[PDB]
RNA sequence: GCUAAACCUAGCCCCAAACCCACUCCACCUUACUACCAGCAACCUUAGCCAAACCAUUUACAUAAAGUAUAGGCGAUAGAAA
RNA sequence: GAACAGCUAAGAGCACACCCGUCUAUGUAGCAAAAUAGUGGGAAGAUUUAUAGGUAGAGGCGACAAACCUACCGAGCCUGGU
RNA sequence: GACCAAUCUAUCACCCUAUAGAAGAACUAAUGUUAGUAUAAGUAACAUGAAAACAUUCUCCUCCGCAUAAGCCUGCGUCAGAUCACACUGACAAUUAACAGCCCAAUAUCUACAAUCAACCAACAAGUCAUUAUUACCCUCACUGUCAACCCAACACAGGCAUGCUCAUAAGGAAAGGUUAAAAAAAGUAAAAGGAACUCGGCAAAUCUUACCCCGCCUGUUUACCAAAAACAUCACCUCUAGCA
């Protein structure tokens, strides 16, 4: 029902709510999968309700009763997502020992910088796809000059930061 | 106005500093240290020069032929431009000739 | 003529306006006569269970105790599921024809 | 926030703080180091500079971002709060911060300003220990359930069962959904 | 979900499932007084019409009849002291219409 | 006649004459984009 | 006295020393920030300004030997090793 | 692909829209770093134009004006030699 | 040749001075550069139709206005404060597809009588629109644009802009901040006798017009931005080259 989009009408107009303590990681880890799914659904419903309340308050030109509950709900959702991701990673490592769920591999584009190419998933192989064939992967030699220039710029920035830290330490020592 | 107003704080200066109290020490080791190390090796500075006065153009050629093998691209280009300009201004422009 | 202006659907002409579009995620395709085909298999189905008699609540009480954080690892899961290893005194190595394959992300979330 | 943010008396999230430090300030950052902090909020301290150079009090706020410590009832400067209208109003003695060193900690019974060390004791592990003698200085310093609050035992039931079954497949088996169709192989390039 | 790669359904694949939804939704007050049983919704970008229909029918069980979504443009005529543009976050808007003539009215708060 | 109006805006021609595809087809645009990235500009190309 | 005037700290140059960076989540060579379907791509003597009052051959990319031999419209110049 | 009223009657004639501007006057730091009215030639044809692609300088194009190629083209600007 | 303002360095100084080491070491000018401010100057340029109960009414103009391809991205609605008065500063939300876009499985394979009321009349520039048999196919409403006083001209710019529509009306707007009308200039109304006699030129405004010479076939184009032609190009003639995919 649409009534779930708002809290108890008795609490409408109070500028104060008694609810906090976000779900930590250990508490989520110490729960089954169905209970975790139900908790995630309830937290999503609560987040929707709190977002609707925030929008209504912004439209009414009034402050928020307590966004701490929304922050804690977001933290609990993030913790649940992290726990689920860790469980999936452990299952994948114990099933095939493969790191990173999404497959991929390193490649060299035109710029030469070693970029972690991401797979797009296709239906036909790679030895006949017209579009993928155009996406070449090679930097050629002439880009070596630009690569050296970028490396020199990075080294200059690093040396500048080092001299900056050294001057800061010297000034601190001089002050005392 | 160019001149400021309030005076500056008292510029403290430690005349008996660790470097000042030891400035010039251990120098001249050759005339009495049975000649074991030249004073030119005591100064701590650039690697391409360490005991050779020279001149601007000469110092530039030295830095090029001694560090140019590991210098940056822009730095090497600027050094070459400076050397060429100094040569064109010395071996042609000037006075008394 | 603006470089900072992020290109979107409210800029180009009718062609690019209708081609790009926001994150639509193609669910079907067209069949010549501008007759879109809504593939029932590609349409998502929100598997929402019944929230009848739920014990926990979206908010915890401060009176509860505090425990240390210990990210679960593969070694702990293996030590836990160690029934056949001890009984020696079942595994799925190849899962290419499995329902929800592990390595190739085939299951949503 | 941008670098060199001059942390004022007000917190970094109030209207007064935002008005004091707009997003176009470039003041001179004051120099401050001292990672092993020891002045906590609510500790018996004693001032040794300016007004009340001896009277003891209690620390209220501790802004370690600039080595500032506010004591209660000491180093107070009067202020005409608000004033709303154009008249007298009301005066309130507002406190001020105090850098460390100048303000040392107070002993329990000795009641003197002395330095504290971080000795690794057997209690696990580092704790405040005075120099004049031992005296382990302690640290400074109800919730009925609500409608959306869990409980004290439900969150400690431990219902997880480690089994290689995946969350998606487990939910599918629990809900009773069936799908005899198989997932044909796909490419990944 | 949102910001997640989807499994490409070839031809003889299984039904696409969606466990643990990521994206969210939130309703707002009518702008120019919408007709009866017409609820507004602020939907993110990664979300279609049938997606929201199934979302509602599965979560809130609201008998959704017809839906008509659209994208809104965010303001961008404002500069700070740095003379840099600021584009507000864009979002999609929907106009859900209940069935059976339930007649829903936007409730008010702050009495 | 008025010579202060030569611009005829058109996203199609703009993106076709200065597009990522056109800037990566030949090594000229590749070097252009590399120099732009080295300079540190925000936008590399239309 | 209106308008004004100063603050100096963020950061910059030199070498002295090591050889650097680089995928949480989706997106990026088609119109870049676009989940999705039948076709060739690589290796090239750099020129030129300027000085000989023009200008063609000519003009530069630890110490000592040595600015020597040697080359050079044998003139302006260039210039090694054992 | 689009446009060309009507009138007299054929790369015909007058004349709407429309294409260009032979002349006066104002403007000359102005409406405009090339504007305002008619007298002006055409206005079913060597006619104008909406969209896209191709021809780039030792070059392209050119019903030759040695004219144009982004306000200054006897050969547009940038980069490095300068 | 004799001195010397400023700085850092090594020397006791210490209400500001001395001995030596260094010069990015010392400004009335280089139509020199940056920042503010005098000078013409409170001069040139400038807007807002009238009454009023601010409900409303009155006077005039209109080749302008409606929707859309090209183009912009919230850019005169509300809320509080800023001020020719405000389109200025922060929140509010719009703009919901049926209109347009996002579009076609393969194999052999074939469309001689243009359109112009197309039937009389026909013509040259010879012309824009079609399918056959087999295989496999049965799930169907997903995404984008939708506002405005709006685009390109550094400006709120007499400037430039295509398609279907009545082109003057059912659209679209206000040339007059208020007083007097010194001098000079410009756009209009009339003129006692002449109608080109001032003027190198019939060069603005009106009549509406007769007979000649040079050159150019006539149309068309040229130096966008001072010369628009007596120049440029050819329907006609003529010279040379080429026996082929
Ligand atoms: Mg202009
Ligand atoms: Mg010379
Ligand atoms: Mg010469
Ligand atoms: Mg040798
Ligand atoms: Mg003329
Ligand atoms: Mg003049
Ligand atoms: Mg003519
Ligand atoms: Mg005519
Ligand atoms: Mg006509
Ligand atoms: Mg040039
Ligand atoms: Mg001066
Ligand atoms: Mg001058
Ligand atoms: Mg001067
Ligand atoms: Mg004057
Ligand atoms: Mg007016
Ligand atoms: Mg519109
Ligand atoms: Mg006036
Ligand atoms: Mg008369
Ligand atoms: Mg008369
Ligand atoms: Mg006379
Ligand atoms: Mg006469
Ligand atoms: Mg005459
Ligand atoms: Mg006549
Ligand atoms: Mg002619
Ligand atoms: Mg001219
Ligand atoms: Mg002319
Ligand atoms: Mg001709
Ligand atoms: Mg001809």
């Amino acid at each position: 029902g649409l009534e779930e989009f708002f809290d108890d009408p008795k609490n409408w107009g109070q500028e104060k709510v008694k609810s906090g303590a976000a779900w930590t990681c250990q508490q989520l880890r110490n729960k089954s999968n169905e209970d975790l799914h139900k908790l995630w659904y309830v937290l999503l419903k609560e987040r929707n309700m709190l977002l609707t309340l925030e929008q209504e308050a912004k439209r009414q030109r009034l402050p928020m009763p307590s966004p701490e509950r929304l922050d804690k709900v977001v933290d609990s959702m993030d913790a649940l997502d992290k726990v689920v991701q860790e469980r999936e990673d452990a299952l994948r490592l114990l099933q095939t020992g493969q790191e990173r769920a999404r497959p991929g591999a390193w490649r060299r584009d035109i710029f030469g910088r070693i970029i972690w190419h991401k797979f797009k998933q296709w239906v036909i192989p790679w030895h006949l796809n017209k579009r993928y064939n155009r996406k070449r992967f090679f930097a050629l030699p002439y880009v070596d000059h630009f690569l050296r220039l970028e490396r020199e710029k990075r080294a200059r920035i690093k040396a500048r930061k080092e001299n900056l830290e050294r001057k800061k330490a010297k000034i601190l020592l001089k002050k005392f | 106005i160019g001149i400021r107003l309030t005076l500056p704080p008292p510029k403290v200066v430690d005349r008996w500093n660790e470097k000042r109290a030891m400035f010039g020490v251990y120098d001249n080791i050759g005339i009495l240290g049975n000649f074991e190390k030249h004073p030119k090796e005591l100064i701590r500075g650039p690697i391409w020069l360490r005991g050779w006065k020279g001149n601007e153009l000469q110092r530039c050629i030295r830095k090029r032929k001694m560090v140019g093998s590991r210098m940056f691209a822009d730095d090497l280009h600027n050094l070459n431009k400076r050397i060429r300009y100094l040569y064109k201004h010395f071996n042609r422009h000037g006075k008394f000739r | 003529a603006d470089r900072m202006s992020k290109w979107t659907s409210k800029r180009g002409p009718r062609s690019f306006r209708g081609r790009k579009g926001r994150g639509a995620k193609g669910i079907g395709f067209l069949t010549s006569g501008w007759r879109f085909v809504q593939i029932k298999e590609m349409v998502p189905e929100f598997v929402v269970p019944d929230l009848t008699g739920f014990k926990l609540k979206p908010y915890v009480s401060y009176l509860a105790p505090e425990s240390e954080e210990t990210p679960l690892t593969a070694a702990q899961l293996f030590s836990e599921a160690v029934a056949p290893a001890i009984e020696k005194d079942g595994f799925e190595p190849t899962q290419e024809g499995k329902l929800f394959q592990l390595y190739p992300r085939n299951f949503l979330r | 926030l941008p670098p060199h943010y001059r942390y004022g008396m007000s917190p970094p999230g109030s209207v007064a703080d935002k008005r004091k430090n707009p997003p176009w300030i470039r003041r001179r950052p004051v120099v401050v180091s001292d990672e092993d902090w020891y002045l906590f909020c609510g500790d018996t301290v004693e001032i040794l500079e300016g007004k009340d150079a001896g009277k003891q009090g209690k620390v209220v706020q501790v802004i370690r971002q600039r080595n500032w410590v506010v004591v209660g009832g000491l180093n107070t400067h009067y202020r005409y709060i608000g004033k709303t209208m154009d008249y007298r109003g009301t005066m309130i003695p507002s406190e001020a911060p105090l850098l460390h060193r100048q303000v040392k900690l107070v002993d329990p019974m000795d009641r003197k300003p002395t330095e504290i060390e971080w000795r690794f004791t057997e209690a696990g592990e580092r704790v405040r220990v005075s120099t004049r003698s031992g005296r382990i200085i302690p640290k400074p310093e109800t919730w009925i359930d609500g409608p959306k609050d869990t409980s004290v035992e439900d969150a400690l039931e431990r219902t997880y069962v480690p089994c290689l079954k995946t969350l998606q497949e487990e939910v599918m088996e629990a809900m009773g959904i069936k799908e005899t169709r198989k997932y044909k192989k796909v490419y990944w390039y | 979900a949102r910001n997640v790669v989807y499994p490409l359904y070839r031809l003889g694949g299984p039904q696409l499932r969606v466990f643990r939804t990521n994206f969210f939704i939130q309703l707002v007050r009518p702008g120019v007084a919408q007709p009866e049983d017409t609820v507004q919704f602020r939907i993110p970008m990664e979300m279609t019409r049938v997606d929201l229909r199934n979302y509602l029918e599965g979560i809130y069980n609201v008998p959704v009849a017809a839906v008509r979504t659209r994208v809104q443009h965010g303001s961008n005529k404002r500069r700070d002291h740095r003379n840099v543009r600021i584009k507000k976050p864009d979002y999609k808007v929907a106009y859900v219409q209940l069935a059976h003539g339930q007649t829903f009215t936007f409730p008010d708060l702050f009495p | 006649k008025a010579r202060g109006n030569e611009y005829q805006p058109s996203n199609i021609k703009r993106k076709n004459k200065h597009g990522w595809v056109r800037r990566l087809s030949t090594p000229a645009g590749v070097q252009v984009i590399l120099r732009r990235m080295l300079k540190g500009r925000k936008s590399l190309s239309h």
